[PDB]
């Protein structure tokens, strides 16, 4: 249960800054450590400074780059389908009535697999 | 629209902004082996940086995106998961409208390969390459009026053979007197020089312009006799009207200046350009 | 031996086995459904 | 007794046992043969 609007558009745009952002926090906190253990193995005592440990910051960086992949790939699995949809079934959305769409739906389906049907029987006589 | 496939190359995009970071640190993952001829190789750390660029340029990759929407939300697809538990053992259409797709898809490539030919013979395999029934040619006329803004006529007042004529956007209309099936032996004219309606008495041939047209009119002859192929001469009609269509406009000159000659034309490769240079 | 709480990178044909959804939700007494259901798909 | 009528009906449809005898069952929800107002999510009661 998320109740997003189900619009990646708007989701996408505004979760890009949260990318940008969790880049820019991963590089400053790995310049950190590194100045750190740069000063560690030759300098002194001196850097004295609880940052993040960069595993965790790291991860989520990657959690939400996967969380706006997953979501971007259901927008292009639903685009795909509209669009498909579009342009192989006509548009009876309450002039035909749901018990029709659903007998020409079973007749295009047994119409594929005859086809398919045929061309298994044309590579088996083939073989 | 179709810009919805434009998303698609954006995936990629995104699947980059993982990649780069990974390409990154694995560029940190080691030092220097043995450079031993300059100090490039902690730039090329920073050239793995400049990739994140292209992270950025993903944001900016929206601003052609998002055209507009379309009605009817779902697109009448979820439609079926509408009906009862009865319908639920249907998915299974979908995965054919996907396959049909494909079918489609690999026609796309195979029809394309097949292209290269291999019969090495055609003939002494067998017939009446002329089509017999009056009524192919108005199939074909109505194949040809399907294209719109060129509207296409004929008469036929000759006889059995056919006879027809084409207006574009100028007045450089086309008048076809041909056989049954294959077109042949056309000529063309402009702004009522021909005016093929009713010249003097009706459709009259008067084989003439004021040399402006004549080159264009050899070159349709030289297209009709080059594209008549040995079968499907509703093919041959049609990439006769494409080829017909590139004149539509006669604004461009390349590969040369617009001072050449009278005018520039000869476009069988899908492309028009200076005349008397191919 | 005994139980946890967490999960940490659990090892494992098995594969196989839990996918290519079978028509048999596990016992499956024949009530009804024409449909192939998969082990992880059900579980989910 | 009032779920017992559609819990006997159920069960005699999935099992058979000894529309006359054709396909007479509807434990779902939202039918296509509903008053068309909007798709229903959860209709149960």
């Amino acid at each position: 249960q998320q109740q997003q609007d189900f619009d990646p558009v708007q989701r996408y745009k505004m979760l890009i800054p949260q990318l940008k952002e969790s880049l820019q926090t991963l590089m400053k906190v790995a310049a950190q450590n590194l100045i750190q253990n740069t000063n560690i193995d030759n300098g002194q005592k001196s850097s004295d400074a609880p940052l993040q440990r960069f595993d965790k910051c790291l991860e989520e960086f990657y959690a939400l780059c996967d969380q706006l992949e997953l979501c971007l790939r259901l927008a292009h699995e639903c685009l795909s389908q509209s669009c498909d949809s579009a342009k192989h079934s006509p548009t009876l959305v309450p002039s035909l009535p749901y018990p029709q769409y659903l007998a020409v739906i079973k007749a295009q389906i047994t119409c594929a697999k005859d086809i398919h049907t045929a061309l298994l029987d044309c590579a088996n006589k083939v073989t | 629209g179709v810009n919805l496939e434009a998303f698609s190359q954006a995936i990629s995009a995104i699947q980059a902004l993982r990649s780069s970071v990974s390409r990154v640190f694995d560029c940190l993952k080691d030092g220097m082996r043995n450079k031993e001829t300059l100090e490039g190789r902690e730039k090329a750390f920073i050239a793995n940086f400049q990739d994140n660029l292209h992270s950025v340029n993903r944001d900016l990759n929206e601003l052609e995106r998002l055209s507009n929407l379309v009605g009817k939300p779902s697109e009448n697809h979820p439609l079926h998961n509408s009906g009862l538990l009865s319908l639920d053992p249907y998915s299974q259409l979908l995965q054919a409208y996907k396959w049909s797709n494909k079918l489609q898809y690999h026609a796309g490539l195979a029809s394309g390969l097949l292209n290269q030919q291999s019969l090495k013979r055609s003939a002494n395999q067998m017939t009446t390459l002329v089509l017999p029934p009056q009524y192919v040619d108005d199939v074909i006329s109505r194949i040809d009026r399907m294209f719109p803004e060129m509207s296409i006529h004929l008469s036929r007042p000759n006889g059995t053979s056919a006879m027809l004529l084409v207006t574009l956007g100028k007045v450089l209309k086309v008048i076809v007197v041909m056989r049954s099936l294959f077109i042949d032996r056309t000529i063309v004219k402009g702004y009522n020089e021909s005016v093929y309606t009713e010249d003097g008495k009706l459709d009259i041939w008067s084989k003439s312009s004021y040399q402006v047209f004549q080159k264009v009119t050899d070159h349709a002859t030289t297209a009709l006799l080059h594209y008549q192929l040995p079968q499907m001469p509703d093919v041959v009609v049609r990439s006769f009207m494409t080829w017909l269509r590139s004149y539509i406009k006669l604004f461009q000159a390349p590969c040369q200046r617009c001072g050449k000659f009278l005018q520039d034309g000869l476009p069988p490769t899908w492309r028009d350009f200076r005349t008397l240079e191919a | 031996l005994p139980q946890r709480s967490w999960a940490a990178s659990i090892p494992t044909s098995a594969l196989n086995i839990l996918l290519l959804p079978s028509p048999t939700p596990g016992l499956v007494p024949g009530l009804a459904g024409s449909y192939l259901c998969s082990p992880l798909e059900r579980f989910l | 007794t009032h779920i017992l009528r559609d819990c006997v009906h159920i069960m005699k449809l999935e099992l058979f046992p000894d529309q006359l005898k054709w396909n007479v069952q509807f434990c779902l929800t939202i039918p296509p043969s509903a008053p068309p107002i909007a798709p229903p999510g959860t209709p149960a009661v």
